[PDB]
């Protein structure tokens, strides 16, 4: 007969139930290969049809297997991601990198897999953990050495983690997050350019900048902030910009006095570094 | 993590019983539960499974129509609904834990285990008859004498000799069910045979099922 | 039907070696477990030794263990007793025998003449 | 699906390499379990998916085999292994479980001593009657009575029951009760005990003469 196969949306525990359905003495079989944390020891799976298994949100391969003979045949399971609006603390430093995600249960074996986006594809990075605990603010961590490339590159990483109290059961693989990070300094890297001031009225200026690099890489730019220093009453303000605006408009400036414009770009957990200040009067 | 079983004892054929598993050490509502039971002298058969959400559910064949498994999760408890019992259902039913969301793989954590007989022949205490060694020594300087415990309902009984000051060489066999419906074994000995003269061998039998306890004097 | 015939045996000093051979014709033998009996003079046969089938194991009797090994060697429908530290204990004429049930309940149907060990 | 072990039981001494198999009716790929249990009380999980080795069980332990052939190994047997081992398949429902196999601790064959008892006055009056047949202090378990009254060949008659392994001397012992009527006890004179063992150069016999 032919078989077509039916996957849930991932769910709150990170899994998905892979169901079946039938459109056309007999053995129909299910062989199922994770692909997704290839660093794992357990990757395939012989199963029976009928038992329908929680997924991860990995990408699969699932291939149904018929004896009596038999037919084979293949489907792709396309890997759904749940988006985490809060950005991960990952600081990369002089020493190493280091992260720290929300963890579970006890004992959780955790998979951490990144790889650089838009050399869509290349250096596929995958670790595995020792099965740990939560910490008393209920984080898992991991850390490599500073000669781990582990996001050293200023560029944009796509991270995947996954969580299982027995890895070595491949059927019981849970989601955790899956989130986007931009590497090295990005503090420093993060810097917009092309600041510049135009006069929009009499009483009123048009900044504009480039937007940040960090606005290439989902989530990570929170906001940009721009500090405005009157030079005679030495007096500062700081007005914060929606991440999908690279235009402000400062109002309510007097005529001869001097001011000051920088520009920063923060993610969730870094302050940027300010742009190169920029002189202007009316 | 513990699981313990309750509600086991005697239920008559055709009636039925409710047995209840409750868990106790990890999240109740992340695994599958299964029963599996055991035949005194016979191995290990699955009964029942049921998934995590109670979504699955299955049976073995011998029990299909009669049982039913269900759980309460939010009080932790697992439940095996017994109806219209046979005698064959007679076993020790065990509670075991799966370890995933579905019915699947191996059981990583069992029960103390519930004893379940089936049967229709009422509780009765038994009779003690002496199995006497011959007042005529013919093997040697070794004797041998015992107990008769016959005619018993339902399991168990405790033998005991000399009120427990005579353990050496002691021999207590498992219990045999009769044509009847009731159980029966023995209980025996060695000792020297120039001792049978001067040494009183009293063996002690107690049924506590039936609140009956004996104690027989044994002499050649 | 089957005959067993033992040979191997003979006069040894004590703290010697002696393998003796018990051939089977007339019926394959590989799926019966083969015993070793002995008897010394005036006194009654007792068990040396059990080679059940490949796979099952060797039992012995507690006044020859670590000292004689039985073996077989199916393909010539033969088995062994290898006696080493012979005691003069051991005296006695050797007999082997067919356990014809093959659940070894030990129904020793079928005998060899047996053959004389003689330590001393 | 039916899972068959072999063998049902096997004898074997501390620190000896042991191999159970399990043999499946069905190809069930890699989803089969192995359990350990010991008497009076519940299994334990040993290795799942074939060859996986469960949290907490010795290195001593291993698993192999695919399709339809399972292999249990034991590389150096230890006294705290000595107990009945099961298999059983998750591949498919209904679950289902090997018929056992039960490791047990070799020693020197012991030939049983045989003791037969007539049956009590005191059970003589409720009208019936108990013939017991002792045998003591064996190895290994493999056994046959035969009860002869006149040397009629009995059964149907009979149940039997048999002990574990001593704790002290890994010796076996075994009872077989004979149930008549009084009638039908009193209809006859010689009751014979006949046991055959490997450790038996003959097939012994003990007997009594009712009345007597």
């Amino acid at each position: 007969p032919q078989v077509r196969f039916s996957v849930e949306q991932l769910g709150q525990d990170g899994r998905r139930r892979l169901t079946l359905k039938e459109q056309p003495e007999v053995t129909y079989r299910l062989q199922l290969h994770m692909l997704s944390c290839p660093c794992k020891a357990k990757a395939t799976r012989t199963l029976h049809l009928g038992k329908m298994p929680y997924l991860s949100g990995a990408a699969y391969n699932v291939a149904v297997i018929s004896s009596n003979p038999g037919l084979n045949q293949t489907w792709h399971i396309p890997a759904d991601t749940h988006t985490e609006p809060v950005a991960l603390n990952i600081s990369v430093g002089t020493n190493g990198t280091t992260m720290y995600w929300p963890a579970r249960a006890q004992s959780m074996t955790y998979c951490i897999e990144w790889q650089p986006v838009g050399q869509d594809g290349g250096l596929a990075t995958c670790s595995l953990t020792a099965p740990q605990d939560p910490d008393p603010a209920g984080m898992a961590t991991y850390s490599w050495s500073r000669e781990s490339g582990a996001m050293g590159q200023e560029k944009c990483y796509y991270i995947t983690i996954f969580a299982s109290a027995h890895p070595e059961k491949l059927t019981l693989w849970s989601t955790v997050l899956s989130t986007y990070h931009f590497g090295g300094n990005a503090s420093a890297a993060g810097t917009p350019h092309h600041v510049s001031v135009k006069n929009h009225s009499l009483d009123s200026v048009s900044v504009d900048w480039a937007p940040s690099l960090l606005s290439t890489c989902p989530g990570v730019l929170k906001e940009y902030v721009v500090r405005c220093r009157d030079e005679d009453s030495k007096q500062v303000s700081e007005h914060p910009v929606q991440p999908t605006e690279t235009q402000v408009t400062l109002s309510g400036l007097r005529a001869g006095v001097a001011y000051t414009v920088q520009v920063r770009a923060d993610t969730a957990w870094l302050r940027g570094v300010w742009s190169q200040p920029q002189r202007f009067s009316i | 993590v513990q699981l313990v079983e309750s509600g086991g004892g005697v239920v008559q054929p055709g009636r039925s019983l409710r047995l209840s598993c409750a868990a106790s050490g990890f999240t109740f509502t992340s695994y599958g539960m299964s029963w599996v039971r055991q035949a005194p002298g016979k191995g290990l058969e699955w009964v029942a499974g049921i998934s995590y959400d109670a979504s699955d559910t299955e049976y073995a064949d011998s029990v299909k129509g009669r049982f039913t498994i269900s759980r309460d999760n939010s009080k932790n408890t697992l439940y095996l609904q017994m109806n219209s019992l046979r005698a064959e259902d007679t076993a020790v039913y065990y509670c075991a834990r799966s370890p995933d969301y579905i019915i699947d793989y191996g059981f990583d954590y069992w029960g103390r285990g519930t004893l379940v007989t089936v049967s229709s022949a009422s509780t009765k205490g038994p009779s003690v008859f002496p199995l006497a060694p011959s007042s005529k020594s013919t093997s040697g300087g070794t004797a041998a004498l015992g107990c008769l415990v016959k005619d018993y309902f339902p399991e168990p009984v405790t033998v005991s000799w000399n009120s427990g000051a005579l353990t050496s060489g002691v021999h207590t066999f498992p219990a045999v069910l009769q044509s009847s419906g009731l159980y029966s074994l023995s209980s025996v000995v060695t000792v020297p045979s120039s001792s049978l003269g001067t040494q009183t061998y009293i063996c002690n039998v107690n049924h506590k099922p039936s609140n009956t306890k004996v104690d027989k004097r044994v002499e050649p | 039907q089957v005959q067993l015939q033992e040979s191997g045996g003979g006069l040894v000093q004590p703290g010697g070696s002696l393998r003796l051979s018990c051939a089977a014709s007339g019926r394959t033998i590989s799926r019966y477990a083969m015993s070793w009996f002995r008897q010394a003079p005036g006194k009654e046969r007792e068990f040396v030794a059990v080679a059940r089938r490949s796979g099952d194991g060797a039992f012995y009797a507690d006044s020859v263990q670590g000292r004689f090994t039985v073996s077989r060697d199916d393909a010539k429908n033969t088995v062994y007793l290898q006696m080493n530290s012979l005691k003069p204990e051991d005296t006695a004429v050797y007999y082997c025998a067919i356990d014809s049930d093959t659940f070894y309940s030990g129904s020793y149907d079928y005998w060899g003449q047996g053959t004389q060990v003689t330590v001393s | 699906i039916q899972m068959t072990q072999s063998p049902s039981s096997l004898s074997a001494s501390v620190g000896d390499r042991v191999t159970i198999t399990c043999r499946a009716s069905q190809g069930i790929s890699s989803d089969l379990a192995w359990y350990q249990q010991k008497p009076g009380k519940a299994p334990k999980l040993l290795i799942y998916d074939a060859s996986s080795l469960q949290s907490g069980v010795p290195s001593r332990f291993s698993g192999s085999g695919s399709g339809t052939d399972f292999t249990l190994t034991i590389s150096s047997l230890q006294p705290e292994d000595f107990a009945t081992y099961y298999c059983q398949q998750y591949w498919w429902y209904p679950f289902t479980f090997g018929q056992g196999t039960k490791v047990e601790i070799k020693r020197t064959v012991a030939a049983p001593s045989v003791f037969i008892f007539p049956p009590s006055d005191e059970q003589l009056k409720s009208g019936t009657a108990s013939v017991v047949c002792l045998l003591n202090n064996f190895y290994p378990r493999e056994a046959k009575v035969q009860w002869k009254v006149d040397n009629a060949l009995q059964s149907g008659n009979s149940q039997e029951s048999v002990t574990e392994q001593d704790s002290k001397d890994s010796t076996y012992s075994l009872s077989s009760t004979l149930t008549l009527s009084k009638a039908d006890y009193e209809k006859h004179k010689v009751y014979a005990c006949e046991v055959t063992h490997q450790g038996l150069s003959s097939p012994v016999t003990k007997s009594f003469n009712r009345g007597e």
